[PDB]
């Protein structure tokens, strides 16, 4: 209800964490298990690529149709760029029902 | 062709004159049949009927269109001029839909 593509079997979650490395243990044996870690983190790169299949257009109308295009107008701010200081904004959301067909 | 002269038409025969027919078998028009209008063939097979005008309806913000209002014209698709010693066929195959039900 969301919109988007229902799956029975979709993406698989990947999960990850920082094994736990453990600080000094004592000199002598206790089995109250861990409260002492090396306080640790990661970082890295992740790529994901998705194919995607699709469907050209069969239209027969005449006349244009209605397109996402950008306003071309003196402009402080260049839509979906960065600011001033290098925060990326999007400045509206864009949905995917430009085209026509007959019904 | 016909000629008007004071009410004495007389109707005469092009043999010359052509007839532009094509079978919109990519569904890419509005679909303005299966909307129960006149101009069938007739019941009755020893009647001549005839042939509808084909128009359209597209989107309307009331009584005006919106940009994304269709235009079609019908001579930008390929058709076939047959002249009088020609003939149109073409042959369709339906694809499966279930039985009419014809029982209660």
């Amino acid at each position: 209800l969301m919109g988007g593509f229902g799956l029975k079997n979709p993406p698989p979650q990947i999960l990850i964490k920082n094994t736990p490395v453990p600080a000094n243990p004592p000199a002598e044996f206790s089995a109250t298990k861990f409260a002492s870690f090396i306080t640790q983190y990661s970082t890295g790169q992740v790529s994901v690529e998705i194919e995607w299949e699709l469907q050209k257009e069969n239209s027969k109308r005449w006349n244009p149709e209605v397109q996402y295009t950008s306003n071309y107008a003196k402009s402080a701010n260049v839509d979906f760029t960065v600011d001033n200081n290098g925060l990326y904004t999007e400045p509206r959301p864009i949905g995917t029902r430009y085209l026509t067909r007959p019904l | 062709e016909v000629t008007t002269n004071d009410g004495v038409t007389t109707i005469a025969n092009n043999l010359t004159s052509t007839v532009q027919v094509f079978s919109d078998s990519e569904y890419q028009l509005p679909y303005v049949l299966g909307s129960a209008h006149q101009g069938c063939l007739p019941p009755f097979p020893a009647d001549v009927f005839m042939i509808p005008q084909y128009g359209y309806l597209t989107l309307n913000n009331g009584s005006q269109a919106v940009g994304r209002s269709s235009f079609y014209c019908l001579e930008y698709f390929p058709s076939q001029m047959l002249r009088t010693g020609n003939n149109f066929t073409f042959s369709y195959t339906f694809e499966e839909v279930p039985f009419h039900s014809s029982y209660a």
